[PDB]
RNA sequence: GAUGUCGGCUCGUCGCAUCCUGGGGCUGAAGAAGGUCCCAAGGGUUGGGCUGUUCGCCCAUUAAAGCGGCACGCGAGCUGG
RNA sequence: GCGAAUGCCGGCAUGAGUAACGAUAAAGAGGGUGAGAAUCCCUCUCGCCGUAAGCCCAAGGGUUCCUACGCAAUGGUCGUCAGCGUAGGGUUAGGCGGGACCUAAGGUGAAGCCGAAAGGCGUAGCCGAAGGGCAGCCGGUUAAUAUUCCGGCCCUUCCCGCAGGUGCGAUGGGGGGACGCUCUAGGCUAGGGGGACCGGAGCCAUGGACGAGCCCGGCCAGAAGCGCAGGGUGGGAGGUAGGCAAAUCCGCCUCCCAACAAGCUCUGCGUGGUGGGGAAGCCCGCAACCCCCCGAAGCCAGGGAGCCAAGAAAAGCCUCUAAGCACAACCUGCGGGAACCCGUACCGCAAACCGACACAGGUGGGCGGGUGCAAGAGCACUCAGGCGCGCGGGAGAACCCUCGCCAAGGAACUCUGCAAGUUGGCCCCGUAACUUCGGGAGAAGGGGUGCUCCCUGGGGUGAUGAGCCCCGGGGAGCCGCAGUGAACAGGCUCUGGCGACUGUUUACCAAAAACACAGCUCUCUGCGAACUCGUAAGAGGAGGUAUAGGGAGCGACGCUUGCCCGGUGCCGGAAGGUCAAGGGGAGGGGUGCAAGCCCCGAACCGAAGCCCCGGUGAACGGCGGCCGUAACUAUAACGGUCCUAAGGUAGCGAAAUUCCUUGUCGGGUAAGUUCCGACCUGCACGAAAAGCGUAACGACCGGAGCGCUGUCUCGGCGAGGGACCCGGUGAAAUUGAACUGGCCGUGAAGAUGCGGCCUACCCGUGGCAGGACGAAAAGACCCCGUGGAGCUUUACUGCAGCCUGG
RNA sequence: GUGAGACCCAGUGGAGGCCCGAACCGGUGGGGGAUGCAAACCCCUCGGAUGAGCUGGGGCUAGGAGUGAAAAGCUAACCGA
RNA sequence: UCGUGGAGCCAUGGGGGAAUCUGGGCGGACCACCGCCUAAGGCUAAGUACUCCGGGUGACCGAUAGCGCACCAGUACCGU
RNA sequence: CGCGGGGUGGAGCAGCCUGGUAGCUCGUCGGGCUCAUAACCCGAAGGUCGUCGGUUCAAAUCCGGCCCCCGCAACCA
RNA sequence: CCGAGGGUAGGGCCCGUGACUGGGGCGAAGUCGUAACAAGGUAGCUGUACCGGAAGGUGCGGCUGGA
RNA sequence: GUGGGAGAGGGUGGUGGAAUUCCCGGAGUAGCGGUGAAAUGCGCAGAUACCGGGAGGAACGCCGAUGGCGAAGGCAGCCA
């Protein structure tokens, strides 16, 4: 039955993007943790 | 008269609409700078803060004239009376002599043919504004001003009017459609007569929706809910309340008076 | 750190303090009947109406339509009223 | 220093060669290939799908695409095969889709507003699309791309030169773009069906047929012009207080003509120079391309009619003038030139997307042929095209699943007709109570239904006439058990309960009598409304204005909705009582030699609140007891008395409410703890937490009947898929170790394991579930813990909010 | 039809939270399934199907908060936080 | 240290509101003496804190330890 | 079974926690007004205080035990 | 073909009986009050409407068959 | 038919003063009201009594009659 995954490219990039993250507060501090974690992928890598 | 149905199906026994022939002779807008797109949205930013409101059909809005002494003293003839979604009352387009179109909440007699016009030389008659100084103690009167030049905000429901109970100062006495006595400015002006399409309050909605196509959703009951919800909901199988009937804020919902005390806005009022 | 709880259905088996059917002594046993006690379960111990019902109370029968134990036998057998 | 912590990590066991191998659409054989093939390739049979199980597009997926090699692993078996491994190819655009266009909700956000900071609103502007706007059709090629390359035909922008035109010219003005739902006319087209006509290789089988036979196929695109359908549209001439007047453009008045039109415009459709395609047939090769009929949901499109709930924006595009500039400049021609960026493979109802899987689940748009059935996208069969579902082979037990049938009976089954049967389409007869006059109605109960031949009426297209189709009407006649001969396809009625009705809900145990609902009543709210969100700014309410908006309860409609303001709440009371700061300072105290400086501090004046006074019930709420009494008895209209704020009215009543209770009569039944009707000592109905009713409605709950049946007496036979056997692959919970029997005792009170006695060769397989206090879940209930949460209030204490004096 | 009406007939017309019934949206009863095909599925059956309808794409509201035709339901497979 | 306490001192949202050395604050209510100090402007090394980084040591570990990673780890994989 | 309330002249009620004092209404009885019955007027009579015993000088009154009438409870299983 | 009659189904009229319930007629001397007839001690009546043990009372309008 | 008369016949619109009630303002003080007598009730929170200003509804005194009009029920301020 309808799963809740349903992948929405567009959806994605405007949710956990790069310049999302980095708009609100709380996002330029989760790319600041992830960054100095080590992450190889600061955001969810999608493209199109 | 309202149009009533044959039961040919139920909540259609009941159901009953508004006779339209007071509008004919014009159903398209006069788009000429007159209908805007309308913002519909039941909240303000994010939340609800009304509730139940929502779907209903798609509406165009009709800009109106609720200030005239615009064109004081260029007359108008009455192009049309027409259909707005957005309220109780009908519309006329007026065509002034000036070349300009607007519209006015039509008053009740009021006919396409008919010339109008405000100002204080205005003759005293339907369809006139002028300022409630120079109307005629007596007179029914509706779309008054609340302050001068700020524009009209009363008595403009369906059917409703105003009558001047006499002047006294600068202010002229005013008994509202609510029955209310308010003193109101002699400069605020107001159209003469009645705000007509009085069988409105008669017409009777008929079935669940409809109530629906009028942006109106259901309204669920307080006992209904749980106490989580509302004070009302809650008790095992049915209740009563449980003293004393309150909103789902917890304000007393019956009797309790609720303007503000200190409101400057007295003096001027009494009833 | 769990022994599924009523009733029913299905499958039974056991006790005798015996409801039939076998023997027997009393009888206020003439006969045909019955009553009460004695020995004896080998085998029997019906179909419906009402109720979740156990139990009952009815209807129509019967030789009789017995009582009670088995975790008020039986939910890794079924049903869930 | 480990033996236990349902300990942690890893390894390997047990169950076990067991369950299972993922839709019961289905397979067989012959050839190949190869080390090896049921499983790969080819052929021939066979079966399944066919509004698809076939095509095309979006999303998402990202090389799965094509070719050559390959088989460890991956495929639930096999594998030579593959969506798998290695390698190499492969995606071509001015016109398709996006961007160098437009705006929607919304987002962002110069100004501007707010906020301890972070940040929140927000104007212009900018961003934002399956919506608007915009120029490509038919074929041909590749292993793999193609409206992308190529062919033919037809377009679009810009730039230059040039000839010929005109007051040219905005981010400004106006027009326009531009819009609903349901129902529809006339033409068309797509699509489809026939043809005695056109073109074709061929075939006469098996009893017959050389046949007006059988079989195959009879189109696509196409500028200008040309027709045929439509859509748009009055022309004039003057004034003008409006278009934040800048206009000869709009808009307004005024007036010659003219109008179910014409002309002018703009589409659609045929037609068209011409290009293109072109089967069945053996050896791998013959071409027409015409005529009727049906005919859209599509086109003409901004067509028409009706209705109430009254149906986006902006740009392009016309037009108008502003500065300006008139050498500019726009406009039309005509040749030359210029024409960027991104996507394009493949999958795409699924083995490539979301579900950990090659998962019987989920996933938006378009096409979706033919015959038959009243119609259809339905059902049955079948084209094209695609599949037989990635373990097989036998056997023919119980038992289970799905399915067919049954003597006689026909609900006796059972909590319950649960389930299954019966009925089923269409045409015609013909239909009751009751009702809100619509309905109840498909009431019920019946008859007809196939094929053959004859006569006969209307229509559409033609042309009036033949063909071709569309509706019919009447006679005779034939055959079967049976004619909607298969598939789709209501069982019916009577009487209660609840809710009026369609509708909503507990995703994943509750679809209901619950919620909602039209409608009734109460109440708040005069607009910077009340109310809601927010510290605020601000916003919703509402570009609304009491015929409106918020809160509450009841819940269509009908007839109605009584008494009690004692307490509680709310509304009203400029008096008084009390009351905090604050004002006021009689009076008193600490110090100084003092002037002083400090402290207390009474009268009295001091809000809201509470007190007090009064109102108020569709506000919270409440709405009695005990004695006696009639000329038989019974009973009590009547009387006494106590208490109250007042003592329950109409109506209903052993009820969705009645404990005693299966109340008592009556009805139905052979029999009725249920049901219906009555009664009324109502444990404990009762009037908007509404009372009593009500036609219609209901996958709601109860009681009866008819029909019909495997529900049952009572079980029997048969079919397919498992189970069983052989080949391949091969799990799981659980598990202290086991060499694991019965009885009667015993024991922590229910023993294979102690005692006694009694049976008992060792080991499996197919079955059944009594025990191993079997498994699974550190019992939900229960209690306990000075454990936890959600909820309530006249529990305590705070805070928001609101009232209030200074 | 009448003084004129009301009104009554046929005909046309095509209304409706109207009826039957596919797609589509559901989820009524039963059976199967229960280390499943599946962490809600399958078969038969059944409700709605021009409306309070269904649905694609783009948007907005959230933790004592949202949303809620009201179940303490839903807020990414267990929500009294 | 100061939880209203006899509660000063240092800050300061609200109200009133001076003086410039005969000025003004403090020495724990308040007075009086005695004594301390000069508010309502600003700057100022060093001693002090830490360890991403380089080095040196260790009655520190020795691949179930030691950082989560001795190895191509904040990776694979899991989750929107 | 378990809680609490109540038995006072003839009827229906006070009195009792603060013991010595039995009150109210109705009815009953005698007398009046009336032709007469009611009504109305005057006057009067009547009370083991349910009980069994105990404390006190003294008990309806306080403390116990019984007989009564009416209510309230009876839940998780 | 018709067809007595039989069968099935659904309507109509009439009669009997029915727990229980409603008034009604009738019966020497039972209970409560006293509406009406004389200002019947509130003039009577009356259509309607509400209400009450009962007669009845009151509203509104009307009548005289009352002043 | 022509010419005239009387009438509260009917229907519509409009309008006049008296009186009641209530609201506001003034002045004023201890009762008012009500009956058979009373009580309830209203009033020192300022009533009754009096004046002024205003809102609203219903009914039309004198004329009026023992009168007129209408088919009946019924019809009465003034105006058209
Ligand atoms: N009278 C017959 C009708 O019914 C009623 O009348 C009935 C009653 O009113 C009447 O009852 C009367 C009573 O009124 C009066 N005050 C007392 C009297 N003793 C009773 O009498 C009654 O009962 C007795 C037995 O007890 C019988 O013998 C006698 O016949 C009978 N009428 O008895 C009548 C029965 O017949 C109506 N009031 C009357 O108008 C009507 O016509
Ligand atoms: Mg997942
Ligand atoms: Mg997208
Ligand atoms: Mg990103
Ligand atoms: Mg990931
Ligand atoms: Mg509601
Ligand atoms: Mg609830
Ligand atoms: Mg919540
Ligand atoms: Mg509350
Ligand atoms: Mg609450
Ligand atoms: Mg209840
Ligand atoms: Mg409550
Ligand atoms: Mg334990
Ligand atoms: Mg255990
Ligand atoms: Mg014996
Ligand atoms: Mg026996
Ligand atoms: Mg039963
Ligand atoms: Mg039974
Ligand atoms: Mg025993
Ligand atoms: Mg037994
Ligand atoms: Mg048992
Ligand atoms: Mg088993
Ligand atoms: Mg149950
Ligand atoms: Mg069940
Ligand atoms: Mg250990
Ligand atoms: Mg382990
Ligand atoms: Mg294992
Ligand atoms: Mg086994
Ligand atoms: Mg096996
Ligand atoms: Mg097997
Ligand atoms: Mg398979
Ligand atoms: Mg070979
Ligand atoms: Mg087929
Ligand atoms: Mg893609
Ligand atoms: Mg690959
Ligand atoms: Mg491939
Ligand atoms: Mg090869
Ligand atoms: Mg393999
Ligand atoms: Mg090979
Ligand atoms: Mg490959
Ligand atoms: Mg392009
Ligand atoms: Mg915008
Ligand atoms: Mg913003
Ligand atoms: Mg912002
Ligand atoms: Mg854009
Ligand atoms: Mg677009
Ligand atoms: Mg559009
Ligand atoms: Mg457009
Ligand atoms: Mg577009
Ligand atoms: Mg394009
Ligand atoms: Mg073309
Ligand atoms: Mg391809
Ligand atoms: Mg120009
Ligand atoms: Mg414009
Ligand atoms: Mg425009
Ligand atoms: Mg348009
Ligand atoms: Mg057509
Ligand atoms: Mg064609
Ligand atoms: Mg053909
Ligand atoms: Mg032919
Ligand atoms: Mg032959
Ligand atoms: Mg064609
Ligand atoms: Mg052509
Ligand atoms: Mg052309
Ligand atoms: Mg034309
Ligand atoms: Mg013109
Ligand atoms: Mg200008
Ligand atoms: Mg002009
Ligand atoms: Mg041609
Ligand atoms: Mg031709
Ligand atoms: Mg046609
Ligand atoms: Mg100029
Ligand atoms: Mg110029
Ligand atoms: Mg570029
Ligand atoms: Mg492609
Ligand atoms: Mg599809
Ligand atoms: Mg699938
Ligand atoms: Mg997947
Ligand atoms: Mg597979
Ligand atoms: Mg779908
Ligand atoms: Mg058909
Ligand atoms: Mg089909
Ligand atoms: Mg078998
Ligand atoms: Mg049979
Ligand atoms: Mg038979
Ligand atoms: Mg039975
Ligand atoms: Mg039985
Ligand atoms: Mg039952
Ligand atoms: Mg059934
Ligand atoms: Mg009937
Ligand atoms: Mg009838
Ligand atoms: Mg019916
Ligand atoms: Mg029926
Ligand atoms: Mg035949
Ligand atoms: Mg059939
Ligand atoms: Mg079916
Ligand atoms: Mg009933
Ligand atoms: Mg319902
Ligand atoms: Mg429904
Ligand atoms: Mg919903
Ligand atoms: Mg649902
Ligand atoms: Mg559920
Ligand atoms: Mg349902
Ligand atoms: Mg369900
Ligand atoms: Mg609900
Ligand atoms: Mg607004
Ligand atoms: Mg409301
Ligand atoms: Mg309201
Ligand atoms: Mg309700
Ligand atoms: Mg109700
Ligand atoms: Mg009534
Ligand atoms: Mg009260
Ligand atoms: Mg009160
Ligand atoms: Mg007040
Ligand atoms: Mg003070
Ligand atoms: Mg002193
Ligand atoms: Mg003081
Ligand atoms: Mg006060
Ligand atoms: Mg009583
Ligand atoms: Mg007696
Ligand atoms: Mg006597
Ligand atoms: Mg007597
Ligand atoms: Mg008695
Ligand atoms: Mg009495
Ligand atoms: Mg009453
Ligand atoms: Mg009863
Ligand atoms: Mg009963
Ligand atoms: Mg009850
Ligand atoms: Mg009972
Ligand atoms: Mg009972
Ligand atoms: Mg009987
Ligand atoms: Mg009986
Ligand atoms: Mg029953
Ligand atoms: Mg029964
Ligand atoms: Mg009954
Ligand atoms: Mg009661
Ligand atoms: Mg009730
Ligand atoms: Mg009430
Ligand atoms: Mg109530
Ligand atoms: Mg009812
Ligand atoms: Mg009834
Ligand atoms: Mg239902
Ligand atoms: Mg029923
Ligand atoms: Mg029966
Ligand atoms: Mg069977
Ligand atoms: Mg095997
Ligand atoms: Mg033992
Ligand atoms: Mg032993
Ligand atoms: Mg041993
Ligand atoms: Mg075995
Ligand atoms: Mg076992
Ligand atoms: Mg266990
Ligand atoms: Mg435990
Ligand atoms: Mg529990
Ligand atoms: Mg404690
Ligand atoms: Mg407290
Ligand atoms: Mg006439
Ligand atoms: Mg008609
Ligand atoms: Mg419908
Ligand atoms: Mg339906
Ligand atoms: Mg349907
Ligand atoms: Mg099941
Ligand atoms: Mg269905
Ligand atoms: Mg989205
Ligand atoms: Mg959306
Ligand atoms: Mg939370
Ligand atoms: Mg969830
Ligand atoms: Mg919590
Ligand atoms: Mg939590
Ligand atoms: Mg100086
Ligand atoms: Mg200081
Ligand atoms: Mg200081
Ligand atoms: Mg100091
Ligand atoms: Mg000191
Ligand atoms: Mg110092
Ligand atoms: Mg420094
Ligand atoms: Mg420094
Ligand atoms: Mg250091
Ligand atoms: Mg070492
Ligand atoms: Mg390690
Ligand atoms: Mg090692
Ligand atoms: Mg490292
Ligand atoms: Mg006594
Ligand atoms: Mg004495
Ligand atoms: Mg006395
Ligand atoms: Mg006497
Ligand atoms: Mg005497
Ligand atoms: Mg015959
Ligand atoms: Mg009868
Ligand atoms: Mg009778
Ligand atoms: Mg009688
Ligand atoms: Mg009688
Ligand atoms: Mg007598
Ligand atoms: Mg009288
Ligand atoms: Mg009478
Ligand atoms: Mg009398
Ligand atoms: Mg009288
Ligand atoms: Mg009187
Ligand atoms: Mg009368
Ligand atoms: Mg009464
Ligand atoms: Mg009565
Ligand atoms: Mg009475
Ligand atoms: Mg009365
Ligand atoms: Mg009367
Ligand atoms: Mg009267
Ligand atoms: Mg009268
Ligand atoms: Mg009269
Ligand atoms: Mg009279
Ligand atoms: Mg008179
Ligand atoms: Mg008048
Ligand atoms: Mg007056
Ligand atoms: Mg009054
Ligand atoms: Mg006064
Ligand atoms: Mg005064
Ligand atoms: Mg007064
Ligand atoms: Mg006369
Ligand atoms: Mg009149």
């Amino acid at each position: 039955m309808k799963r809740t995954w349903q992948p929405n490219r567009r959806k994605r990039a405007k949710t956990h993007g790069f310049r999302a993250r980095m708009r609100t507060p709380g996002g330029r501090k989760v790319l600041k943790r992830r960054r100095q974690k080590g992450r190889w992928r600061l955001t969810p890598a999608v493209r199109k | 008269a309202v149009k009533k149905f044959k039961p040919y199906t139920p909540s259609r026994r009941f159901m009953t609409v508004a006779d339209f022939s007071e509008i004919t002779k014009t159903e398209p807008e006069k788009s000429l700078v007159k209908p805007l797109k309308k913002t519909g949205g039941r909240n303000n930013q994010g939340r609800i803060t009304v509730r139940f409101r929502g779907g209903g059909h798609k509406r165009l809005y009709r800009i109106i004239d609720f200030k005239r002494w615009d064109k004081v003293g260029i007359p108008a003839k009455v192009a049309a009376i027409e259909y707005d979604p957005n309220r109780s009352a009908r519309i006329a387009l007026l065509h002034y002599v000036d070349g300009e179109k607007r519209y006015i909440i039509a008053p009740d007699g009021l006919q396409v043919g008919q010339q109008v016009v405000a100002g204080p030389d205005a003759p005293i008659q339907v369809g006139n504004a002028l300022p409630l100084r120079f109307i005629p103690v007596g007179t029914v009167v509706h779309a008054v001003e609340l302050e001068p030049k700020k524009g009209a905000k009363l008595a403009r429901a369906a059917g409703t009017s105003a009558q001047i109970q006499g002047r006294e100062g600068d202010y002229v006495i005013l008994r509202l459609p609510s029955g209310e006595l308010r003193k109101v400015h002699g400069e605020c002006y107001a159209t003469v007569g009645a705000v007509g399409n009085a069988d409105h309050k008669n017409i009777v909605l008929g079935k669940a929706g409809r109530s629906r196509w009028l942006g109106r959703r259901p309204h669920v009951r307080g006992a209904a809910m749980n106490p989580v919800d509302h004070p009302h909901g809650g008790g095992e199988g049915r209740a009563p309340r449980g003293r004393p009937p309150a909103s789902p804020w917890g304000w007393q919902t019956k009797g309790l008076k609720t303007r503000k005390r200190r409101k400057p806005s007295s003096r001027f009022i009494i009833a």
